[PDB]
RNA sequence: AGCUGCUCCCUAGCAUGCUACUACCGC
RNA sequence: GCGGUAGUAGCAUGCUAGGGAGCAG
């Protein structure tokens, strides 16, 4: 009993073949009906032939009789359609206003989030619409998950490998730390208790949260949880007050905040401003230099994972004081140096899928890119705050997109906050990249940033480029090239000094063989953000949609401050980038 | 009911022996609107009967699925419900009694066992701050649900005995507030 | 009811009426055009409603014998419910002092209320207060139905385990206080 | 209530007048009924005239009469016909899909399984179809085994030997081990345990399984068991996997089974494959080289 | 989570009955 | 002009079945 998504007008009927099982308004809930294939509706009662050992499930073939809702053959002389007027029979009849426009949300309805034009959709059409999109496309995707094998383990070689059988029938996910695994202990009564844990072939590879010992025949899932409903819009109305209300100044300030404090000026004085953040400019600088801003206000340090919102509590160990903060994770290891659960305190430090309902003074949410409409969301339905702070930055690097296979998804419809941050542009940003030299700065200006950033120190001459073509090797999940690992092959022996220069790559299997004839360190270049390297290595690998997209590698080039190394194989970003090149050996 | 088509079919039929029994004229050519008329009301009685009890069908059912919904709708919320409609007529009922100790438990005051009501037996008053020492405690006598107890348990949070004469503000923040001031009955 | 002989029937019968009264020969005409819609009437008489009849009855015995084959399989369910639930509890009963109890009866028929005092393994005592307590299981070991029972695993009301050293007199007013003294039969 | 034999459609309908009994679809049974001379169906109730006295068990006879099936002259005036559109009355009406061909499913029905061509039948029909074939098979002799003469003891000559007379009217089964009888020891009350014996002529050698004297008049039967229907075909089908999926080869291996451990290189690695017998090979070997490689 | 007994309300069905309208049939 | 039968609608009574609730021992 409630209100349905396109109307909202107040109705009780339920589409039973949808995939949420929303609200729908007599005429509306019509509309649906011959709109889609969800042929069924589910009110109060459930619209079904009730005679015995029937089977019709449309709502058109059913008539009412008497106390129930008969097919054809069923019925008592006395009878009625139930299907009449374009609206079908349900409670609240008079008060349903329909929808003029149901074709989207029919659309949405019978999505199978598929191409890129799915989320153009789901980021197109209403707000309840658009939030339903999400909700949609998100259950969706956890009924995918389970939809493949169990990674049963067959032998224990040795410590950090197993060897893994899956069940018939199901295929075998993606051999990454994106799908993460859970596991259980199974007994003689029941499976208890292993953890998370993801899985690459070695044999396979374990990574596992915590240590332990495995036996043969333990089973891992990817399980999912309940997914309910949201509340509130992704986000609320923009307001611009005349001043800033409800805070109080300071007194003095401190330098390191300066080109952050005319900042913080305008934040304070309207709700919410979406924050361009460039990637390590002093960004949870931005967000504790708030709170050095304003000390008795209530400062919400979020973020989608735990890995990010512990980078804003790096900061707080040396800036915070720490009387009054808080960390917030239930009952996978953290920063948990805080008071652990404590909610009406100054500073918490939590991810959305764990921030209790509470209410707050300002928010500061790390890394708006990598969620979806979903939590940007949810958050909002946890607090209605005075002040909405938003870090992160869409050329840095969105969320993994499991069904998303045909075409890529712009800068633009990542989330709702992606949206005006390049209509009417961001409200917000900081300059001072305390990270990359010249020779990354000005190249990433040019690049997607409005010619923006600036230079920090200088050309330290030590970034590399060099054009090679390479030949690809792929069997399951992955890209191996050989070549290309034999580049890097010759290219580390005139130096000893760039020992250190960690290897990153854009699939973990390949430099984990490179690993195996070299020995670097790994790195994921779709979770790179949190920490950087002043040396790192790299090879994009691939010319189609995985390394060459500009955000996706932006982040890989980003990090590093000194020297870097990019072979590229492409045309797309050759005559785009510009470092110092060498030839080829 | 008359917007519907066979009503109209009967007026023609009865503006017709209207026609005919004004005029009066013969035998059978009227006969005929006895063979035309009295058949209007066979279509016409027949159509607008069973319309008229699927309007009370539709109405019963609708009310009974509406009973429904409000029978769903009012079991699922009790433990919200019983809490408003007790403190509603609590704070109907005027007892003295009662108000000091419901506002008591409202800033704190919350007992740690059944109030007694003998002249003997005892009774434990957590306090978790010094105002609130001010208004109920008094030297040796304590005040609580509008009776007269006797002082004589103080004690900190951290299980140590706390001095009666120590209880005062200067030196209030030297102590583990939460005290569990036990007493007895007048 | 459109696709028996009649509808053919009428409709050609009709169709004979609807011509022949756009030609309007003669009153004849009209005449046989009436006792001809007249009789095919019958025909659409009982062609058409006494068969919608039949189907009526037809799914009543329909649905009548689909009630009562659900009757027959429910049967089928309760008995064998019933027969598991005989065979394992059998499984528990059958001891040797149950063969030593009966094959010493004069005819074998033994009364019910000496079978679980003369073989039953655990012995279940209820004490509503320490004073009943103090008259019955005091101490690890107790005599009852002339044999010797030691204690172990005793509870409340609220089914926590609760040491032997707790009941004494004055501790006895902080337990809830149906306690459950379960015993081993010792040997 | 469940599935019919050919359609595997849902039903409720058995053929009485058939051997085994089994579910039938309305318009699968109507063909059953008319290609056969099986004239008996048994729905959830008997498809008899219920009215007193009277004999009639084919169905097309039958009508509908109320709450009953009636038989021509005891039906009321208002009646209706079981035997129409080909599908005849039963439950789950729309949802039968019929056969095509169901002159095979009539040939196992009317089978007497006797010649060799029976068997061809018995082995060409569908899954199910045959799985019926070997049911009926195994029916058929069963009851015919009981239809043979019983032996009874007459006298007792020594060991090993006795004198045997059968009754009148049914024959003498053969004189080998291939129809194992089974004996109980006639009493004042019932008959109680012999054993399994099989009989040749001497005078008539006995051989028995156990050690075991016996006096004149007591009498042997060739018994049968109850056979109920299967569940599962005749065998599973057929996959070839990528690799061995959850078994553990050995670690080293004994030279008399090493051509065996090549064929179970391939067996590992699929469902089932049939094994080429040729008789004492090393066989039994062959079974259990298979714990050798996979002992667990 | 028992065995009865009385009473109200709703719906369904059959049968009965009553009344009205139409058709057929002779008288 | 009558009767009878076949129909259709309306109405009443009663009996059975199903559901809800209340009182008394
Ligand atoms: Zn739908
Ligand atoms: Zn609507
Ligand atoms: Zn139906
Ligand atoms: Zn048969
Ligand atoms: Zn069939
Ligand atoms: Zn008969």
């Amino acid at each position: 009993v409630g209100a349905c998504v396109l109307c909202n007008s107040q109705t009780s009927l339920r589409c039973g073949a949808c995939i949420r099982r929303p609200f729908l308004c007599c005429k509306c809930c019509y509309d649906h009906v011959i709109s889609t294939s969800h042929k069924l509706v589910l009110s109060v009662n459930p619209y079904v032939c009730n005679a015995p050992g029937c089977d019709v499930t449309d709502v058109t073939q059913l008539y009412l009789g008497g106390m129930s809702y008969y097919c054809k053959s069923h019925k008592p002389p006395i009878s009625f359609p139930l299907c009449a007027n374009g609206q079908v029979f349900g409670l609240y009849k008079n008060t349903c206003v329909g929808s003029d426009n149901v074709t989207d949300f029919n659309a949405i309805a019978t999505c199978d989030w598929t191409n890129a034009g799915d989320y153009i959709l789901a980021n197109t059409c209403t707000e309840r619409l658009k939030l339903f999109a999400a909700e949609t496309l998100k259950a969706t995707e956890e009924t995918f998950k389970l939809s493949y094998g169990i990674a049963t383990v067959r032998e224990v070689l040795s410590d950090r490998e197993l060897h893994l059988s899956w069940e018939v029938g199901k295929p075998r996910p993606p051999l990454n730390r994106n799908y993460v695994f859970t596991g259980y202990r199974v007994t003689k009564n029941s499976k208890v208790q292993i953890g998370e844990y993801t899985f690459e072939k070695g044999a396979v590879v374990y990574r596992g949260t915590t240590t332990y010992k495995l036996n043969v025949g333990d089973y891992f899932v990817l399980t999912s949880h309940t997914v309910m409903p949201l509340s509130a819009p992704t986000l609320v109305p923009q307001e611009h007050y005349v001043r800033i209300t409800g805070l109080y100044p300071t007194l003095n300030i401190s330098d390191e905040f300066s080109s952050n404090v005319a900042n913080y000026q305008k934040v304070g004085m309207q709700k919410y401003s979406t924050l361009q953040g460039p990637p390590g400019t002093g960004k949870s600088h931005f967000a504790i230099g708030l709170a050095l801003y304003y000390p008795s206000a209530r400062i919400v340090y979020t973020a989608c994972s735990h890995a990010a919102v512990d980078a804003l509590c790096e900061k707080a160990l040396k800036y915070l004081p720490i009387d009054k903060c808080s960390r917030i994770i239930p009952a996978v290891e953290c920063f948990d140096k805080f008071k652990v659960n404590s909610t009406l305190e100054q500073y918490v430090f939590c991810t959305v899928n764990a921030l209790p309902e509470t209410t707050a003074d300002i928010v500061v949410f790390d890394e708006i890119s990598m969620a979806t409409n979903y939590d940007l969301s949810v958050v909002n339905a946890r607090l209605r705050a005075k002040h909405y702070v938003y870090i992160g930055d869409p050329a840095q690097l969105p969320a993994p997109r499991t069904l998303l296979t045909k075409g890529t998804l712009e800068p633009e419809y990542f989330n709702s906050v992606c949206r005006l941050m390049k209509t009417i542009g961001p409200d917000m940003f900081l300059g001072t990249c305390r990270r990359c030299p010249a020779e990354i700065v000005d190249t990433v200006s040019a690049l997607v940033y409005d010619n923006k950033l600036k230079a920090h120190k200088d050309k330290s001459a030590q970034c590399f480029k060099m054009f090679y073509k390479g030949v690809i090797t792929h069997d399951v999940s992955s890209a191996i090239n050989r070549p290309q690992i034999g580049v890097v092959r010759e290219f580390l022996t005139r130096n000893p000094a760039w020992r250190k220069a960690v290897f990153i790559s854009p699939y973990n299997s390949q430099n984990a063989v490179a690993s195996k004839i070299l020995g670097l360190p790994t790195q994921t270049v779709d979770s790179s953000q949190g920490s950087e390297y002043d040396y790192v290595i790299f090879t994009q690998t691939t010319e189609t949609a995985h390394s060459c997209n500009v955000n996706r590698f932006n982040v890989a080039i980003t990090r590093a401050k000194v020297g870097i190394l990019c072979i590229m194989s492409d045309r797309d970003l050759y005559d785009k980038l510009q470092f110092t090149s060498l030839e080829i050996p | 009911f008359s917007s519907l088509p066979s009503y109209a079919a009967f007026a023609t039929a009865q503006e017709a022996y209207e026609q005919a029994v004004a005029n009066g004229d013969s035998e059978v050519v009227l006969k005929k609107l006895k063979k035309s008329l009295n058949v209007a009301k066979s279509e016409f009685d027949r159509d607008a009967a069973m319309q008229r009890k699927l309007e009370k069908m539709a109405d019963q059912a609708m009310t009974q699925m509406y009973k429904q919904a409000r029978s769903e709708d009012k079991r699922a919320k009790v433990t919200s419900a019983m809490q408003t409609m007790l403190f509603t007529m609590l704070r109907k009922l005027d007892n003295d009694a009662l108000n000091n100790i419901i506002n008591n438990a409202r800033d704190g005051c919350v007992p740690l066992n059944i109030i007694p009501l003998t002249t003997a037996a005892k009774l434990m008053v957590v306090i978790p701050d010094y105002n609130t020492y001010k208004n109920t405690c008094d030297g040796t006598t304590f005040t609580y649900a509008s009776a007269l107890w006797e002082i004589q348990q103080v004690v900190d949070a951290d299980s140590k005995i706390v001095q009666l004469s120590e209880i005062s503000m200067d030196n209030s923040p030297n102590l583990a507030w939460p005290l569990i001031v036990t007493a007895l009955r007048a």
